[PDB]
């Protein structure tokens, strides 16, 4: 799998640990008790990880049968779709609608999916802080080109293109080179969406992880910073996570059952995907819902 | 300078 020229001396942590899941009675007890949390707090931040991509047939890295997982005990992974081909989730769509309602201050998320930006969350609520398939970005210039299909290197290596931008004074092609934006083991993160994430995260006063073990830092640590300023945090995962004893609440079910629950809870509708959809600016905010129903 | 690792 990184003969696609990335690093093998990398730590993939603790793979394959067994799913947990609670039982229906307690699941539904829970949500709603996230559902009260989320219209309660004025700032609600969102971590996602592969966890909430594993519905679209894309594998997550350390479950059961995991990229890292699988490679560590000798095995082919197993590519049910490809990285086009795959179509944004329950969860994914949830996402969207609840910055449209502006119950969802910032989106901070590991997936490289590219799925987040293709279920039209706005961008400038989005930090991808270990890259996306589809993005390449100008080494001179920092321009970023979000494509139709994947840019087709990892690593922050060229992928043989050249940047296009006419400049201010001149207006002649900058033709710096163009890379994409997949971290390897150990790259630097980039700097202008952690530190967005980093504030949104500190500022938040709910954190959600969706679908993320917290093995991997930063990006794992930043729902700890919410509950060090005085915060919540809420751990839906079906494995264990790194930080479960942090949690004011772990929820161990499936998260497009969870997100499916939680916006019923909140009486709101779950789009559907019309198909790829890159919005670079978050449109005027719809006005926030009725107040949710308390426990039937 | 913050990289992507697990720590340890
Ligand atoms: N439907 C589901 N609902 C809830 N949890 C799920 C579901 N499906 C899977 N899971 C859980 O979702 C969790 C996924 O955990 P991991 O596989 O470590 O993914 P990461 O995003 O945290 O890994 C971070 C980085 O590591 C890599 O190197 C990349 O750079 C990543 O960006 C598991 O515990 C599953 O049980
Ligand atoms: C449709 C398409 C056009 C291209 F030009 C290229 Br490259 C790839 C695709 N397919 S994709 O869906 O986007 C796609 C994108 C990335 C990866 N990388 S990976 O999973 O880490 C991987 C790396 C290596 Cl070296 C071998 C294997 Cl068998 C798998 C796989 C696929 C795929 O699933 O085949
Ligand atoms: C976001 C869900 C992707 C799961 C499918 C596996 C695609 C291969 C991803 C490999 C990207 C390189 C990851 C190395 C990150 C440094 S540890
Ligand atoms: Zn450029």
């Amino acid at each position: 799998n990184y003969a696609a020229g990335l690093s093998p001396y990398a730590d993939k942590g603790k793979c394959g640990l067994p799913e947990i899941f609670d039982p229906p009675e307690e699941l539904e007890r829970k949500v709603w008790e996230l559902a009260r949390l989320v219209w309660q707090s004025s700032s609600v931040v969102f971590h996602t990880g592969a966890g909430i991509s594993t519905a679209s047939g894309i594998p997550d890295f350390r479950g059961p049968h995991g990229v890292w997982t699988m490679e560590e005990r000798g095995l082919a992974p197993k590519f049910d779709t490809t990285f086009e081909s795959a179509r944004p989730t329950q969860t994914h769509m949830a996402l969207v609608q609840l910055e449209r309602v502006g119950l969802l201050r910032f989106l901070v998320s590991q997936n490289v999916d590219g799925l987040h930006v293709r279920s039209g969350f706005p961008r400038d609520k989005l930090a991808e802080l270990h890259g996306n398939m589809f993005v390449e970005e100008c080494a001179k210039c920092k321009t970023q080109y979000v494509r139709d299909t994947v840019v087709g290197t990892m690593g922050l290596k060229a992928t043989g293109r050249l940047c296009t931008v006419a400049k201010a004074r001149g207006l002649r092609a900058c033709r710096g080179e163009l890379r994409d934006t997949i971290l390897d083991w150990e790259d630097s993160l980039p700097d202008r969406d952690l530190a967005l994430a980093d504030e949104a995260s500190r500022n938040a006063d709910l954190s959600i992880t969706l679908g993320t073990s917290l093995q991997i830092r930063p990006s794992g640590n930043l729902p700890l910073a919410t509950k060090r300023r005085g915060g919540r945090l809420v751990i839906v995962n079906l494995q264990p996570t790194k930080h479960d004893r942090h949690a004011d609440l772990r929820i161990h079910g499936y998260v497009d059952e969870v997100m499916t629950r939680l916006m019923k809870h909140l009486g709101l509708e779950i789009p559907a995907w019309d198909g790829p959809r890159v919005l670079e600016r978050a449109l005027p905010p719809l006005p926030r819902p009725p107040t949710p129903k308390l426990e039937p | 300078t913050a990289r992507k690792s697990t720590g340890g």
